[PDB]
RNA sequence: UUAGGCGGCCACAGCGGUGGGGUUGCCUCCCGUACCCAUCCCGAACACGGAAGAUAAGCCCACCAGCGUUCCGGGGAGUACUGGAGUGCGCGAGCCUCUGGGAAACCCGGUUCGCCGCCACC
RNA sequence: GUUUGACUGGGGCGGUACGCGCUCGAAAAGAUAUCGAGCGCGCCCUAUGGCUAUCUCAGCCGGGGACCCGGCGAAGAGUGCAAGAGCAAAAGAUAGCUUGACAGUGUUCUUCCCAACGAGGAACGCUGACGCGAAAGCGUGGUCUAGCGAACCAAUUAGCCUGCUUGAUGCGGGCAAUUGAUGACAGAAAAGCUACCCUAGGGAUAACAGAGUCGUCACUCGCAAGAGCACAUAUCGACCGAGUGGCUUGCUACCUCGAUGUCGGUUCCCUCCAUCCUGCCCGUGCAGAAGCGGGCAAGGGUGAGGUUGUUCGCCUAUUA
RNA sequence: UGAGGCGCCCAAAAUGAUCGGGACUCAAAUCCACCACCGAGACCUGUCCGUACCACUCAUACUGGUAAUCGAGUAGAUUGG
RNA sequence: ACAGCUGGUUCCAAUCGAAACAUGUCGAAGCAUGACCUCCGCCGAGGUAGUCUGUGAGGUAGAGCGACCGAUUGGUCCUGUCAAACUCCAAACUUACAGACGCCGUUUGACGCGGGGAUUCCGGUGCGCGGGGUAAGCCUGUGUACCAGGAGGGGAACAACCCAGAGAUAGGUUAAGGUCCCCAAGUGUGGAUUAAGUGUAAUCCUCUGAAGGUGG
């Protein structure tokens, strides 16, 4: 920019989109990358592996598709997290894919957030994942109790359009059933 | 294709360029060679452009000189029309010239010594110590150039 | 350069690590009764005594760590590499 | 030279033309080699590690095996047959 | 010192201040005469001594010749002529002289020269077609004071 | 790709600028702190929960060349330099001829305001 | 009785280019010398090591050289120490935690290009045990290249082997490794004189002389500032530039060490000219007489004395 | 008034001057071309020798064949006399 | 007596044919280990001194620096200069690997491997590129060919400049160089210049001739 010598960062640095020491790192273990990513509203996971001319998506789940299966609440929540990564953990089991390590990208670490909620759905379709157990939210709050808890609070519905007033985890399980099921069309 | 002769002898001149002169066959003052216009060819008579004279001669001369200075790989068997029906492709001297010229064959496909073995030049020749442009006798040459010399050495 | 009393590393005998005390190697006193002190007696006599008439050399300006490293647990030391230091306090 | 050591006269070789600044792209750092793999030498200026000796840079060796994540490089320095040590991150595949 | 010593490009560049100490300070007075607050451009006349050989000149001789050359300008158009002159080369090359037989003979430094390729311009003047003749008349003092011969050569001008 | 995610090459992609785009769609800004989590102080950020509003940022689409960069034409230049050869020239430093290669600066006119791969998606 | 080292434009003195690292010399792969140019290392650090989290630096601008807020800012900061090189969601900073600066054993490269050689070093593995992290992963010290030491002997660490018919005890011998130094740094324990000298050799190496060179020395030429009351050029003549000689001095080590006898002087012979006199000229700041400067010219001449070995020189009376 | 060619001045050394010498001037100089010659052990060609290899052979005994791609040599290694 | 130092070491021929360098050394007038020479055995199909092309390595020449860096002018942007320890650029060229062509090897066994025997570790010169030095027939590098250890022809003579690498003997034709005489070949041809005996001198310790000047 500035001259002949100045040095422009990679492009996807200048958007600040990939830690490249990070990428490192992840691709040294030589086996596929369980991205997980997240919107203000949708949560996506998807298994990368590296390729010639730039990454290989092998298998993918948006939270979008969950309303594919019998999902009539949001998308942006940690139950939504779970059963994304639960379905396209279960897709990578059917294209062949055995094991992942967790690529949270520019995401924090932070305990029992969402794309560890992602990850324990990814595990829990079969898929083996370096993990620590405990920096997974406890079970209850997977299953979106701490909403429900929310909503008790009520004086006003907690949601605004009408999926219920004072929600439901229950719903979390019948659609977590309803994947870990065989009959599913992935 | 083009004739090859050294002028110059090997005294005192750099080894890769006296081993090239050999790659091509060539390992005495006066000897020559026939070579196809290849770039592969091409860097080797480059690079010994300085201790020899070479070019394309006429048909004619071509078979003169083969008439009076081709050899069999072995042998004193002398080479004539005859010899050349009775042993090569081809029916006499002239089918062989235009083979080689022509760039379909070479000397030692049809079992002849792949250097013509060639006599001082008649009358001298132009010198080795400047290139034809400056009047001497060293490198690249004419079609009537490189005939002159090698009649002169018949 | 500064050293800490204890702290924890492997122990080549519990075989796992473990608290260890490092204390500078004292010099075990000689009882005068080995090979070579017998062979000094023996071969020195009159006039020069070979080997037995040199003096002791000279010193490196700086000499390398001597330790000993003990197992806080099944009391064994172990060595290691010293490394050239000036000065060696422990802390603590 | 006025002294012996590794890098010496080096300067020109193991500097980055200042373009090629700044840490280098995962890509090539985990490239997979087949052993039989015709492979250039050239240490890359920005990775520390996994350097083999400056005197070997420009060598177009073979792949003939790996230890650990490293690949064994077989070439011939002059005359004489050596194995070189190297990471992917210093190594291009040839043609 | 005779110039027979330095006159030849016979060494290494040796210009770099950084690793060179007690190099003696030039001679030359001044690289731009007559009237510098004024523009070549404006002057109908531009003359140029041009060197015919490739040299070194010791910072000595540039202000000798130079020195010759603007007298005389001042001594025919005046402390005040209308006229400018300047010496475009500077004197970067450092020398020595190795003043103990020839062990460790690398010399102590003892000057400075320019280094000048032959068909270049060491001065260049700008007068009137009044004045020409006197510019020329300075040059030919300045190239008997420099090793190699020169060239008066005449640019600007079509006043023959 | 009517706005997404992961990338490869790593400025041809930078710098700067103009125009266009979103009722239950997308990305955002945005609203908000009971929870998981968070600030050496701040729900700013990080994290979580969510839709009243918005296309003004970002982002995506279309485009502009003034600066920086890439490549191309024509000029500089077959110049500068140079591998091989010479009973060629020069008092000499050095130069020339033949042969084989061949710049850089700069000027002028174009090119360049990314290209490509995988996945997902009215 | 011995030792008293090596390098070196001969040797001594001085120095260390005697073990190491960087830039340049080095001629665009590698390798490459000189008493080559610039300059460093013989440590320091329990954090100034390791990991993780959070974060972005010099410098400049705007608002309230310490502090606070905002903007610009690919890197000029910082990273222990030479130099060159590496590094920005870090290899830097801050915080917290930690001891991998860990044990065992290798592969490879380096040391030592090619091409054999030890210690030492590095990169990269496997095994054991650990630290931090969600995890991939990182950690075999400090971002990289200097910071180093054999055999014998001793001390030390843990276990085991062994000592002469046999048992016990004492005290020994050994397998593996750590530490203690040899810097002349691939390791002897080590001062001088010789003109009273001696031997082997060397022109592999100096002194005289020869030869090469010509900075020095001598002489010349170009330019001509300046002054010469005015006047460059009667005369004197700075600066700078270009040359010739081989009388001085220096440099080199080509010849000669199974000897080519030194300085000065003397005697006797030949020569050179850049001419001191003599011959013939030109100019003059040439009246004359005489000076001063210049030209041709080497036929002839150029002498006697005082100090001093002196050469040179200082001095005296003569002299064309 | 510009450019080029040859020459002139600048230009002094020691036993006897020199381009090897003589000596040369529309050259026996210099430059531009050209013509014809002389001139090695090189190159071509006849015969022979050695050596290496091939065929035949017990043979390294004869006989035949190949060498454009064999033929110089200090220190030194190897082998026949 | 010992010496790493000087001298000497006696018959013929055939094949090949160096090193005057690297590491270590109380080592530099010596050794050892390598490099290189040679001999023997083993192996069994490739090899690579040349060139072209492809895939890579490199920052020297040159160039340039409103591209870093540090030097270096003046004027009221412009204007004047540089770099062995500078580089936004950037050759020729050198170099790794592979294919192709060439050459070579499979009875002359190449390439590679093992073993016996050395000699050698004062080098020199030309050319190119150097670094030091005013310079040197100087010192010290580097690549190459030569002398050393290389005859014969030419260069007056003349280790390394030119031609040329050479069994014996013979005929022939050229090479460098030369053709007025000495001395084999022209007092050759067309043309121009020079009047100084310039000159009749490739290279060179060896052949000088400069700055400056010239109505020859
Ligand atoms: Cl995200
Ligand atoms: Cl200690
Ligand atoms: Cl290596
Ligand atoms: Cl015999
Ligand atoms: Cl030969
Ligand atoms: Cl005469
Ligand atoms: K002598
Ligand atoms: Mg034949
Ligand atoms: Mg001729
Ligand atoms: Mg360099
Ligand atoms: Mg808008
Ligand atoms: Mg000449
Ligand atoms: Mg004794
Ligand atoms: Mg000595
Ligand atoms: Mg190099
Ligand atoms: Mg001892
Ligand atoms: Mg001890
Ligand atoms: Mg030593
Ligand atoms: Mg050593
Ligand atoms: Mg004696
Ligand atoms: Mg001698
Ligand atoms: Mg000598
Ligand atoms: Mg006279
Ligand atoms: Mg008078
Ligand atoms: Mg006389
Ligand atoms: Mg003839
Ligand atoms: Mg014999
Ligand atoms: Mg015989
Ligand atoms: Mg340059
Ligand atoms: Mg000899
Ligand atoms: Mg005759
Ligand atoms: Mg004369
Ligand atoms: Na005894
Ligand atoms: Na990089
Ligand atoms: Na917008
Ligand atoms: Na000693
Ligand atoms: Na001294
Ligand atoms: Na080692
Ligand atoms: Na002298
Ligand atoms: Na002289
Ligand atoms: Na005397
Ligand atoms: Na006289
Ligand atoms: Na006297
Ligand atoms: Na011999
Ligand atoms: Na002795
Ligand atoms: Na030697
Ligand atoms: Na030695
Ligand atoms: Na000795
Ligand atoms: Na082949
Ligand atoms: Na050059
Ligand atoms: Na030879
Ligand atoms: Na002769
Ligand atoms: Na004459
Ligand atoms: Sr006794
Ligand atoms: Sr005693
Ligand atoms: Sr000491
Ligand atoms: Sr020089
Ligand atoms: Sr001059
Ligand atoms: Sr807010
Ligand atoms: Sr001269
Ligand atoms: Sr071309
Ligand atoms: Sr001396
Ligand atoms: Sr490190
Ligand atoms: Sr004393
Ligand atoms: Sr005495
Ligand atoms: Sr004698
Ligand atoms: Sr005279
Ligand atoms: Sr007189
Ligand atoms: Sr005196
Ligand atoms: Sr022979
Ligand atoms: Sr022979
Ligand atoms: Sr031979
Ligand atoms: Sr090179
Ligand atoms: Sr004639
Ligand atoms: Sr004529
Ligand atoms: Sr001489
Ligand atoms: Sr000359
Ligand atoms: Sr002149």
């Amino acid at each position: 920019a500035t001259g002949p010598r100045y040095k422009v960062p990679m492009r996807r640095r200048r958007e600040a989109r990939t830690d490249y020491h990070q990428r490192l790192r992840l691709l040294k273990s030589g086996k596929p990358r369980l991205v997980a990513r997240k919107s203000n509203k949708h949560v996506r996971a998807q298994l990368v592996t590296l390729g010639p001319n730039g990454d290989d998506t092998l298998a993918s789940a948006h939270s979008s598709d969950l309303a594919e299966y019998g999902w009539e609440a949001p998308t942006g929540n940690m139950p939504s997290a779970y059963l994304t990564g639960l379905l396209a953990g279960l897709r990578a089991q059917e294209a062949g894919v055995e094991e992942a390590v967790l690529d949270i990208g520019l995401n924090s670490p932070t305990p029992g957030s969402k794309v560890f909620a992602i990850q324990e759905g990814a595990i829990d379709a079969g898929l083996d994942i370096p993990h620590n157990d405990d920096v997974l939210a406890d079970w209850q709050r997977t299953r979106g109790a701490h909403i429900a808890e929310y909503d008790e609070q009520l004086e006003e519905p907690l949601y605004s359009g009408d999926f219920d007033a004072a929600d439901l985890p229950e719903h979390f399980d019948e659609l977590r059933e309803t994947l870990l099921d065989g009959d599913i069309e992935l | 294709m083009h004739a090859l002769v050294q002028l110059r002898g090997e005294v005192n001149m750099h080894t890769d360029i006296q081993d090239t002169l050999e790659m091509l066959n060539i390992h005495h003052v006066n000897h020559c060679t026939l070579v196809p216009e290849t770039d592969a060819y091409r860097g080797m008579v480059a690079k010994v452009n300085d201790f020899v004279a070479f070019g394309e001669p006429s048909q004619e001369t071509l078979e003169t000189v083969l008439a009076t200075r081709a050899e069999p790989l072995e042998g004193d068997a002398d080479v004539d029309d005859e010899w050349v029906a009775e042993h090569t492709d081809y029916d006499d001297i002239s089918g062989l010239a235009f083979a080689l010229l022509s760039e379909e064959t070479t000397l030692r496909e049809q079992g002849l010594s792949p250097t013509l073995r060639l006599h001082p030049p008649r009358g001298g020749h132009d010198g080795v110590k400047h290139p034809v442009k400056e009047g001497g006798q060293l490198g690249k040459h004419d079609t009537e150039g490189i005939d002159d010399l090698l009649e002169a050495m018949r | 350069m500064q050293m800490p009393r204890r702290f924890n590393t492997y122990c080549p005998h519990c075989n796992e690590h473990q608290e260890h005390e490092v204390e500078k190697v004292r010099s075990g006193r000689q009882t005068g009764m080995k090979w070579i002190d017998r062979q000094r007696e023996r071969n020195s006599g009159i006039g020069n005594d070979g080997k037995f008439s040199k003096v002791p050399g000279g010193d490196k300006p700086t000499k390398k760590t001597d330790l000993k490293y003990r197992c806080g647990e099944c009391g064994k030391a172990h060595l290691r590499e010293g490394w050239r230091a000036g000065r060696l306090e422990f802390q603590e | 030279p006025s002294s012996n050591g590794p890098l010496e006269g080096t300067r020109g070789k193991l500097k980055n033309k200042p373009r090629d600044r700044g840490t280098s792209p995962p890509q090539r750092a985990v490239e997979e080699f087949d052993d039989g793999e015709k492979v250039h030498l050239k240490i890359d200026p920005s990775v520390p590690n996994g350097r083999f000796h400056p005197r070997f840079d420009g060598q177009t060796g073979t792949v003939e095996g790996k230890q650990g994540d490293a690949y064994k490089v077989d070439i011939v320095d002059g005359g004489k047959e050596k194995t070189i040590i190297v990471t992917a991150a210093h190594l291009r595949r040839q043609e | 010192k005779p110039a027979s010593m330095y006159r030849d490009i016979d060494k290494p560049a040796y210009t770099r201040r950084e690793y060179i100490t007690g190099i003696p300070g030039s001679k030359i007075a001044q690289h731009k005469m007559g009237r510098k607050q004024k523009d070549a451009d404006d002057y109908p006349v531009q003359i140029s001594l041009i060197v015919e050989e490739t040299v070194q000149l010791r910072h000595g001789s540039l202000e000798a010749s130079r020195l010759s050359a603007n007298r005389h300008l001042i001594k025919e158009l005046g402390e005040e002529g209308d006229y400018k002159m300047t010496l475009r080369k500077f004197p970067h090359q450092v020398l020595r002289e190795n003043k103990d037989g020839m062990r460790a003979a690398f010399g102590k430094i003892v000057g400075t020269a320019a280094r000048v390729q032959a068909g270049e311009q060491l001065f260049t003047a700008y007068c009137n077609v009044e004045d020409a003749e006197h510019v020329k008349e300075a040059f030919r003092r300045a190239y008997n004071k420099i090793t190699p011969s020169c060239r008066i050569d005449s640019s600007p001008a079509g006043n023959a």
